[PDB]
RNA sequence: GGUUGCGGCCAUAUCUACCAGAAAGCACCGUUUCCCGUCCGAUCAACUGUAGUUAAGCUGGUAAGAGCCUGACCGAGUAGUGUAGUGGGUGACCAUACGCGAAACUCAGGUGCUGCAAUCU
RNA sequence: UGUCAGGUGGGGAGUUUGGCUGGGGCGGCACAUCUGUUAAACGAUAACGCAGAUGUCCUAAGGGGGGCUCAUGGAGAACAGAAAUCUCCAGUAGAACAAAAGGGUAAAAGCCCCCUUGAUUUUGAUUUUCAGUGUGAAUACAAACCAUGAAAGUGUGGCCUAUCGAUCCUUUAGUCCCUCGGAAUUUGAGGCUAGAGGUGCCAGAAAAGUUACCACAGGGAUAACUGGCUUGUGGCAGUCAAGCGUUCAUAGCGACAUUGCUUUUUGAUUCUUCGAUGUCGGCUCUUCCUAUCAUACCGAAGCAGAAUUCGGUAAGCGUU
RNA sequence: ACUAAUCGAACCAUCUAGUAGCUGGUUCCUGCCGAAGUUUCCCUCAGGAUAGCAGAAGCUCGUAUCAGUUUUAUGAGGUAAAGCGAAUGAUUAGAGGUUCCGGGGUCACCUUGACCUAUUCUCAAACUUUAAAUAUGUAAGAAGUCCUUGUUACUUAAUUGAACGUGGACAUUUGAAUGAAGAGCUUUUAGUGGGCCAUUUUUGGUAAGCAGAACUGGCGAUGCGGGAUGAACC
């Protein structure tokens, strides 16, 4: 009938049982939501610098 | 309704619930007069200051203050006359106590739900006090001292808990110790203001300091 | 009575022997167990722990 | 009933400080934010456009995006047993540079500087910081400084 | 709520691609137009025995309709839809407000 | 060092009274053809830097000034609080141990500081 | 008479008759949302906790720009009075900002004035609720086209925090696009992309009662008995003493408070019992408690005697 | 009411082993690991799905991209406290001062009806200047620091800058402390989704072995020594 509405008891026990863990930040994060003006550059800048090193590699 | 015994609301269980725009329908406090005796005497007329101080942290019901105030006045008045003292009820009845209204009639279980929506309606007022806070302050001439302590002793009996009669070293209701206030009053930095006194500060516009306190500048110069 | 920071008696979680029944595939493990142990070359250690992989973990090349 | 609106329980988090109401000082829009900068979040309530949620006030995270008037900040968030990544649209009025990171940066220039002279002379220049070490021995003289005794003071009502 | 009979809004009419003048009207649902796929199915399901076979709405909570505006480009005759918020009472371009006006009753 | 234009921090700059201001500058100030605007060239706009002028404004100074900003071994290690106890207390609460530690109050100071550019006895 | 159609038709048939809930029913909405507090200075946090509010309103009460400062107070000005309009001074906001509250706002986010429709299109990403799902709301952008401004810039509705709705079906718009599969055309239908018609039980069944004739599954997850916790309520006791008591507080009472005990009431609760603890009263019968009505022995009195009143030891003995 | 001891719908057989979110039962041992009663949604509250907690299968590597931790530095908060001679709201006592917007008593006539100022007392969950303690965000590098100059349709007045770079130099310490029990990732599934108590902070109630919450730890699932005895206390 009348049941307890809410109880955060043992909630932090549970989270720390498996450890509270960072998202393990990687180099080169996703360019997701990054300024579309900036992104439409970085494609071309990378395209230019790759061929430049390719031409440098001959 | 019959007044609930004070044993119920003795302690500071609940957070302060004063008269405000969220606390609309409340009765008024029983105590209305807070300064008694020769209340308009100057500060020097009543040098000795006695305090009735609670040693514990409870709630003084508003009307208990009124109840003790009439008793403290009544012994004091009849022993040393009307104008030999001035008592001030320091603490004030701001905490509004709550009562859950109940039906105790025949078979009241039907018409009443019990504890569903059991937020209590305002029952009265009380004065919240902590340890060491002054309840009553009487100021009088020093020879009157036996009378005021005994008179305060009769008032102590209307209060729950334990209270103490302390002979304060202050000069009356002032915040100055007796020997050094005498130096201040003698040096002339003190103008009465009906019931209390004005102090001359070393900081301020000198012209105003001269306006209120010519005697200090004359006393130093002379 | 000690506190236990980690799970006790925790199996290493890695295959130690091929839980296939294949006798020939255990002969190769017997050979490479000897080579991995009796040599300092990391290559034998690698191949020994690649012989235990399941069929899904041994994809065709 | 119960409310959990976008800005509930913010009676005091978005109050402008005492005598600090009104116009935001103009250095705010002048600070330059580059992707990788570590910034904290202190939402000055005066600017209503682009406020962060009340959870991020005080949370310090890196800037991943830089926009016309806003910058994009990454903040780790407590959700269950894992940290999530939260990319925020933040008007620059609500952020400021973190002074913790610049202290580390200026230290790095200090570490590089003293290591440079260590290359020439004085090897083992002791790069790493040292916490407060236990204090060494010393002599405490008494010329004119005889130890004056103290006694516990008797209880007085003082009232 | 009052909105004018005209509005200069966008027109993606493949020819305009720019803010153009519009004539605007209140959305009309239109005739139910039996032979619709649901109506053909519903008539087949309702015919026979068993009475009512699909739910019939009974409980009404809202009292408004989100008024939709039938934007109509004056040049290319392209019709577009714009939605407004809920409104108890709605008018189309009438009695333009004037601030410093008397208390006419 | 003063002034102006633009400012940074945003009262140490504010506020209320009094005093002072060489040179320059600022402003007040003079007039409505054009522009422009208002009930009203008072605002704004234009034009003369010409008739004058520190009275303003402004700037600086003065006040046992309020305020504001710092500090203080002044309050106060106070209130409060984290941890612990088979601590006291009927309870209310309180003391203790290991820590952290205020605010009001009082006292002592101070009253803008600079940045770019031009200019000035 | 046969078929079809319209009505009538609890005669009869099937089915339903929400949830939460200090048992249920009544009430209410705590069922979707919002503000402050509770909420214990990150966050999160409940109750049928408290104060309240929402299902709208606005072509302006949106957007931009320009001018000015508001509430109030004071001084004044024929009618003019506290309050008709004008003028000046002080005016840190004490006003206004559509609507609840809170936050925010001074050459403004307020009042007045000018122009306008960005309250538009394409989608995508992000924040809150969160499963990092949806809806809702919001932030930043990009590609466009517009609005305003001298420009910078601002604007993707209301200063911000609420103001709202899935699949199916209908309908409207767009793409003039796809399909109708034996070719073709046109109506017609079905698709794709944008909305609307609503589901407030608000992640969304289409749904009226009774059972004191009842039945089943169970439930002490939940009442009616008792017992237990507490004692508000009832009773009983105590401290102080303004007074009554001719005089006198305390012979006897005792207002105003205030401290306790009891489970001889009624409470509040749901811990035990729902695969049963036989549910009031009376008849009868025993024992126990003392908070004593009488009796034994006393003390006190405004007790001369007698009647009485209070109190002590005392439950042995009686109490029709 | 009665209708074969059966009646508010007989009896017999079948569909039928009808349905059950409900009750009871669910059979050998040992070993290792080992919980949950909470989120959200549901005509949902005796039940499910989903996340969480647990097992197993492991997989990639080999002391780290780590941590229920501290220090240092830098943020954020508005609770406790404190404050009303500080704002709003209240509030006790007085003291000093008014337009013809009231003298009510002789026309401007002392004239008791104001507010304003300097004090005084006590406050506040929906007040606050200020403001702790605890708890809380980030950082403490080799994915970094510095130098050189290449790409870009982006940005700047610019061959300025932004991002990514290219090549060069960066051990006693590769840039605080302590520890690491290996670290990281995946799959999959069981059970659970009725909780209860203790300290402290708490809300409603007079109070409760009352109802609801926050942190922590326990009992559930746990024996053993103590509290004569008891799930929680030591
Ligand atoms: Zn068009």
């Amino acid at each position: 009938a009348k049941s307890k509405n809410h109880t955060a008891h043992n909630q932090t026990r549970k989270a720390h049982r498996n450890g509270i863990k960072k998202p393990k930040t990687y180099k080169y994060p996703s360019l997701k939501g990054v300024d579309p003006k900036f992104r439409r550059n970085h494609k071309h800048a990378l395209h230019g610098t790759a061929k430049a090193l390719a031409a440098a590699k001959k | 309704m019959a007044r609930r015994p004070a044993r119920c609301y003795r302690y500071q269980k609940n957070k302060p619930y004063p008269k405000s725009r969220y606390n609309r329908a409340v009765p008024d406090s029983k105590i209305r007069i807070y300064d008694l005796g020769k209340k308009k005497a100057t500060v020097d007329e009543f040098p000795l200051c006695v305090h009735l101080v609670s040693n514990e942290l409870e709630q003084l019901s508003s009307e208990a203050l009124e109840a003790a105030r009439i008793c403290a006045n009544k012994y004091i008045t009849k022993t040393v006359g009307r104008d030999a003292f001035h008592l001030r009820v320091r603490v004030h009845p701001f905490h509004v106590l709550r009562i859950n209204k109940m039906l105790s009639c025949a078979g009241a279980d039907r018409l009443q739900q019990g504890m569903r929506g059991a937020w209590g309606k305002p029952h009265g007022l009380a004065a919240r006090v902590d340890i060491g806070q002054i309840i009553f302050s009487v100021r009088c001439k020093d020879v009157n001292k036996p009378v005021v302590i005994e008179g305060l002793r009769r008032a102590r009996y209307k209060f729950p808990g334990q209270q103490k009669i302390i002979l304060s070293k202050k000069w009356g209701f002032t915040n100055l110790d007796r020997p050094e206030y005498i130096k201040k009053r003698d040096a002339g930095e003190i103008k009465d203001d009906g019931a209390f006194v004005k102090f001359l500060s070393k900081k301020g516009s000198l012209e105003k300091n001269y306006n209120e306190f010519p005697e200090y500048f004359q006393n130093l110069s002379a | 009575g000690i506190d236990h920071t980690s799970k006790q008696h925790k199996r290493s979680g890695h295959r130690t022997a091929p839980k296939s029944d294949n006798v020939y595939l255990k002969l190769l493990v017997k050979l490479y167990t000897f080579l991995a142990r009796r040599t300092d070359a990391p290559f034998n250690k690698v191949v020994l722990k690649a012989l235990f992989l399941s069929k899904i973990n041994r994809p065709p090349v | 009933g119960k409310s959990h609106g976008y800005r509930s329980r913010t009676r005091y988090m978005f109050q402008r400080d005492f005598r600090k109401h009104g116009a935001v000082h103009l250095s705010t829009y002048l600070k330059v934010y580059k992707v990788g900068d570590i910034v904290d979040i202190k939402a000055n309530g005066s600017i209503q456009k682009g406020m962060p949620h009340k959870f991020y006030q005080g949370k310090t995270g890196v800037v991943y995006n830089v926009t016309k008037s806003s910058v994009g900040v990454i903040i780790n968030k407590m959700v269950g047993n894992r940290y999530l990544e939260k990319r925020l649209n933040l008007r620059v009025e609500h952020i400021k540079h973190s002074k913790c990171r610049q202290e580390f940066l200026e230290r790095v220039k200090a570490n590089a500087a003293k290591r440079a002279e260590a290359k020439a002379q004085g090897v083992a220049v002791q790069l790493k910081r040292q916490p407060a070490q236990p204090r060494e021995s010393r002599i405490v003289s008494t010329e004119g400084n005889v130890p004056q005794t103290l006694a516990p003071v008797p209880y007085e009502t003082f009232i | 709520v009052n909105v004018p009979k005209t509005r200069k809004t966008y027109c993606k009419g493949k020819t305009c691609r720019k803010h153009t003048q519009h004539k605007v009207t209140q959305y009309k649902a239109g005739k139910a137009s039996l032979f619709a796929q649901g109506k053909r199915r519903y008539d087949r399901k309702q015919s026979g025995f068993g009475g009512q076979t699909k739910p019939v709405f009974h409980k009404k909570a809202k009292t408004t309709k989100k008024v939709v505006l039938r934007l109509e480009c004056v040049k290319c005759k392209t019709r577009a839809q714009l939605t407004l918020k809920r409104c108890k009472h709605f008018e189309l371009g009438g009695e333009k407000k004037q601030k410093g006006q008397a208390l006419q009753f």
